[PDB]
RNA sequence: GGCUAAUCCCCCAUGUGGACCCGCCCCUUGGGGUGUGUCCAAAGGGCUUUGCCCGCUUCCGGAUGGGCCCGCGUCCCAUCAGCUAGUUGGUGGGGUAAUGGCCCACCAAGGCGACGACGGGUAGCCGGUCUGAGAGGAUGGCCGGCCACAGGGGCACUGAGACACGGGCCCCACUCCUACGGGAGGCAGCAGUUAGGAAUCUUCCGCAAUGGGCGCAAGCCUGACGGAGCGACGCCGCUUGGAGGAAGAAGCCCUUCGGGGUGUAAACUCCUGAACCCGGGACGAAACCCCCGAGGAGGGGACUGACGGUACCGGGGUAAUAGCGCCGGCCAACUCCGUGCCAGCAGCCGCGGUAAUACGGAGGGCGCGAGCGUUACCCGGAUUCACUGGGCGUAAAGGGCGUGUAGGCGGCCUGGGGCGUCCCAUGUGAAAGACCACGGCUCAACCGUGGGGGAGCGUGGGAUACGCUCAGGCUAGACGGUGGGAGAGGGUGGUGGAAUUCCCGGAGUAGCGGUGAAAUGCGCAGAUACCGGGAGGAACGCCGAUGGCGAAGGCAGCCACCUGGUCCACCCGUGACGCUGAGGCGCGAAAGCGUGGGGAGCAAACCGGAUUAGAUACCCGGGUAGUCCACGCCCUAAACGAUGCGCGCUAGGUCUCUGGGUCUCCUGGGGGCCGAAGCUAACGCGUUAAGCGCGCCGCCUGGGGAGUACGGCCGCAAGGC
RNA sequence: UUCCCGGGCCUUGUACACACCGCCCGUCACGCCAUGGGAGCGGGCUCUACCCGAAGUCGCCGGGAGCCUACGGGCAGGCGCCGAGGGUAGGGCCCGUGACUGGGGCGAAGUCGUAACAAGGUAGCUGUACCGGAAGGUGCGGCUGGAUCACUUUCU
């Protein structure tokens, strides 16, 4: 374009749009669960995987996966949830932090422990 | 009507230059004929010279190249390489004498114009003085 | 209701002076000087008391701090376009330290606005911080500067100073007391509590230091501050040992069963000695004060340490926390077993369905370390909003075209000015921070000192090449004169031939029509074919094309009239009068709409016949709107050369339209083709550029959703932007 | 050597590359989300007109209805302008809910068909008009992004 054109109208300033709606540039989010359920994905693969209806203190209502071998859920169980998404399973947008509150560890996972919250296993 | 008469001078010579051109006529004026002074006297061209075509004044540029080269494609390398204006009508690049450049580490010139006259960026870094930056040539 | 003191209030005098009206002088907005008239001062107290100290009154000036005015800069939405009513300005008043429409009367109708007003959304701004090569982007916590607020709203007093966080008044909500009439309360001060939340501290020590208020002083107050505590929240510093140690213990893991791996790693040997135990114990602290001197200068003496028995010095002195991510590719580090599209991993490409270096475990390995990963957020890579530093022939993107307002841009020469631009000097650019050098805590972090800088603007001076402006001039750009030329350029009116269809007439018979093949259909009221005559509409065969005209759409028989654009020649005239062009305005294929007319052929819809599994289609027979004309609307498109306009430069060859010429050929303008150099991702472009450059307009920033939803504007409607 | 099957060379077009037994369109039906219109009913803001209007400055009265007085006046008190706020009516905007209802995306793949890519079987695209279970069909006109020298006939 020419000089003058960018004297008037000028460059436009690109915006970029939140990934994670838990508001409040925040880093988590406490909420109570509504459901405890099992999604099927999509076309590039097959499994049965375990997912969560959550109502925030936010006030938003959004579905959370739950890593780790097992768990244990119930209907009211309280949960802090994380950013991030899960691709092959469309419509989560959010990750659930293991060891926090209602949702314990997964137990006896002796290699990456940080990620799914479980603590050093006792000594030899 | 041209509008950047300078601009249109470089560009017949990048032009003429291109296709290994004997000499070329650009439209007589003082600035050209100085800017093309400043041009001879670091050796860009072979020279220039007042002519008259039809009934209207010129300036022949006698271009300047190397010696015949080796292997396909036999044009000899340019003397000129590169040659672009860099203040233009409707945007005025002015520079101080803090602000004024260096071409290709010093293996170039640069052309301004000062109160001062025409002057190269070393006349002008040594003189002191700041000025329009009239192109780049290397 | 009553008594009473004073630096409390008042009255009179004193007029160094100042204040006000009027006059004069100088200066120039209300600055200063001066004259008469008028008005104005006041506080005492303590002494080491008859001399000093503290304080008071008036005026001038300085110093400090601040008010008001102005130039410039200061986010997002144009689906917010008109906004303003004391609003804009003036006269006269009120108010204030002072201008102001701050406030009030009267008069006028002005003021703001695409250079983004008003409205909506969002946000304390800055010194700086973070990032980045740079430009820039983001951010505004701690420290510092300014502003605003003090439960929500509003108002004044006091006073030098407030529209006043721990002052006052009222209204509103809340809490508390109430004898129910009424009052009390304001932690966004320190700490602490509650609630919210992913989440942020001790209801601590101290007036020793610094600073602040009062006081002659002693001194008092000070959650300002100086300190400590809690929190790996961040940065920095340090320890968990050092050395000697077998081809190499065990255990474990691979294994070609030979061996290899963990690995000098450990045991062990020797040495040192974080932690801890004692002893000594600091800088920060010398002033205010007292003595001499003079209550000055100078000299001398004395008191005072929260941190804290801490920093540190000296002596003794134990081998004494390691964990975390990752190991397919990006990306550095590999094997065994388990699992079998299960369980699950994941930042992207993806892994797993029997032997997975990607899941789970184990061995081993890599990265980092008192930390290591995850999430969220910012810059980066990203030249992906491109000033540096991008694009629009086919990937996203040329506006349908023209006109032309503002705006942007400016041919050659001479001169003035010196706004832009450039230079010197000066003022500002605070401190901290950032950069450099030295230094203080054993170093570093941190701190100190000093040095170095710096864009931007103000002021004074100087330069005049470019830009600008004024003065004058030139003629290559442009316009014009004269003389020629072509063309389906456009409007109005008239007119001609061929053919289709219908009517009339003659002649004439058994079918014509139509398909892949048939049938519907037309025909004995006599068709098809032939001839003659008439009617009417619509389109113009050969010429005609690879052609021409127009700005685009688009334009085709011929005559006349009205009229636009354009090429060439003669160097004749004017003298830069130019290019672009947001908005506006006009034009704008076909379809469609309104009114009226016209209607041969054609033909959506539709009435039918075939074909087909079905045929709401392709084939066939009919047939309305429409197609046409008049006027008024509709603004769309593959409105395409998928290439905005104007100018300059950069090999040619070939075909053609048109104009001129000494007419084999040269030249000017237009339309095609092959192609130098060059450009292009390629295809391809290539003097008709998409090449080399310039000026200006429009437009693009992944696909789908969607040219949809909603808003606004235009339209009768359909719809369009 | 026209046609049926297999095959070869050259060329042309392609949206095919597990390669025409290919790819791919849409109505309807099933699974899952977000969104528009929206009567009606709540809530918020703003604007105009009128009305009520506390505190407080300013303004007037301040009198044989009050108090102090050096008689000059002052205070109290009263009235008034403005005014925070409140009410009424109207207008507009934002926000919540909302019966009914429009379309959309993704997925699991069912249904009627063959639309589009080879002349995709009537070349396609296109703006517009009308009609049709649907893709679509046809009329007017336009574009080359159209092949080639000149009955019909689905799907995987
Ligand atoms: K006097
Ligand atoms: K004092
Ligand atoms: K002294
Ligand atoms: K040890
Ligand atoms: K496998
Ligand atoms: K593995
Ligand atoms: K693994
Ligand atoms: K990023
Ligand atoms: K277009
Ligand atoms: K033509
Ligand atoms: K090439
Ligand atoms: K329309
Ligand atoms: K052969
Ligand atoms: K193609
Ligand atoms: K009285
Ligand atoms: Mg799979
Ligand atoms: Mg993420
Ligand atoms: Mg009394
Ligand atoms: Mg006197
Ligand atoms: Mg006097
Ligand atoms: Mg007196
Ligand atoms: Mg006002
Ligand atoms: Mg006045
Ligand atoms: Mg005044
Ligand atoms: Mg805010
Ligand atoms: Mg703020
Ligand atoms: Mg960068
Ligand atoms: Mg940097
Ligand atoms: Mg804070
Ligand atoms: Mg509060
Ligand atoms: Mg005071
Ligand atoms: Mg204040
Ligand atoms: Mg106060
Ligand atoms: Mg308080
Ligand atoms: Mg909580
Ligand atoms: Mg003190
Ligand atoms: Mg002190
Ligand atoms: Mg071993
Ligand atoms: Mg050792
Ligand atoms: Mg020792
Ligand atoms: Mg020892
Ligand atoms: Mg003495
Ligand atoms: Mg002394
Ligand atoms: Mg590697
Ligand atoms: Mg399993
Ligand atoms: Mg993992
Ligand atoms: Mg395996
Ligand atoms: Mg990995
Ligand atoms: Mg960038
Ligand atoms: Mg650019
Ligand atoms: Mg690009
Ligand atoms: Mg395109
Ligand atoms: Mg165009
Ligand atoms: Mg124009
Ligand atoms: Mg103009
Ligand atoms: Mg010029
Ligand atoms: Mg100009
Ligand atoms: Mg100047
Ligand atoms: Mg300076
Ligand atoms: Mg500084
Ligand atoms: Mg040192
Ligand atoms: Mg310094
Ligand atoms: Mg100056
Ligand atoms: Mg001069
Ligand atoms: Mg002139
Ligand atoms: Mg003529
Ligand atoms: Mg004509
Ligand atoms: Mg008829
Ligand atoms: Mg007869
Ligand atoms: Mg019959
Ligand atoms: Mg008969
Ligand atoms: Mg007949
Ligand atoms: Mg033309
Ligand atoms: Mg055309
Ligand atoms: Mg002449
Ligand atoms: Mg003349
Ligand atoms: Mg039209
Ligand atoms: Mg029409
Ligand atoms: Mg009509
Ligand atoms: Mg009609
Ligand atoms: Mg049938
Ligand atoms: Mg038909
Ligand atoms: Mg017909
Ligand atoms: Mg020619
Ligand atoms: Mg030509
Ligand atoms: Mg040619
Ligand atoms: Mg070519
Ligand atoms: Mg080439
Ligand atoms: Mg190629
Ligand atoms: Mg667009
Ligand atoms: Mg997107
Ligand atoms: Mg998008
Ligand atoms: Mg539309
Ligand atoms: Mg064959
Ligand atoms: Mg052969
Ligand atoms: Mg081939
Ligand atoms: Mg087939
Ligand atoms: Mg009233
Ligand atoms: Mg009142
Ligand atoms: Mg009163
Ligand atoms: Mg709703
Ligand atoms: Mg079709
Ligand atoms: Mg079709
Ligand atoms: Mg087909
Ligand atoms: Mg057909
Ligand atoms: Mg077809
Ligand atoms: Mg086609
Ligand atoms: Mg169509
Ligand atoms: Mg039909
Ligand atoms: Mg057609």
């Amino acid at each position: 374009p020419t000089i003058n054109q960018l004297v008037r109208k000028g460059r436009e300033k690109v915006r970029k749009k939140s990934k994670v709606p838990a508001l409040k540039g925040a880093p988590f989010r406490r909420g109570v669960c509504t459901v405890v359920r099992t999604v099927t994905p999509k076309k590039p693969n097959s499994a049965l995987r375990k997912v969560a209806k959550v109502r925030l203190t936010s006030g938003y209502e959004v579905t959370a996966y739950i890593p780790g071998e097992g768990h244990n859920l119930q209907e009211h169980s309280v949960v802090l949830i994380r950013g991030g998404r899960v691709k092959d399973l469309p419509g989560v947008r959010y990750h659930i932090v293991r060891g926090v509150y209602d949702a314990a560890g997964v137990k006896d996972r002796k290699k990456s422990r940080s990620k799914y919250g479980t603590k050093k296993p006792k000594e030899a | 009507m041209l509008t950047d008469p300078i601009a249109d001078m470089l560009t017949r010579i990048r032009n003429a230059t291109r296709v290994y051109k004997e000499s070329t006529d650009v439209p007589a004026s003082r600035f050209k004929e100085e800017i093309l002074r400043i041009l001879a006297r670091e050796g860009f061209i072979k020279g220039y010279e007042r002519v008259d075509v039809d009934g209207k004044p010129y300036l022949r540029v006698y271009l300047k190249y190397g010696p015949r080269r080796q292997g396909p494609d036999p044009r000899p390398e340019q003397v000129i390489h590169h040659i672009r204006r860099i203040s233009k009508p409707g945007r005025r690049v002015y520079v101080g004498v803090k602000e004024i450049p260096r071409v290709r580490r010093g293996l170039g010139i640069a052309i301004l114009s000062t109160s001062k006259g025409v002057l190269t960026d070393r006349e002008a870094r040594k003189l002191g003085v700041g000025g329009e930056l009239i192109c780049e040539v290397w």
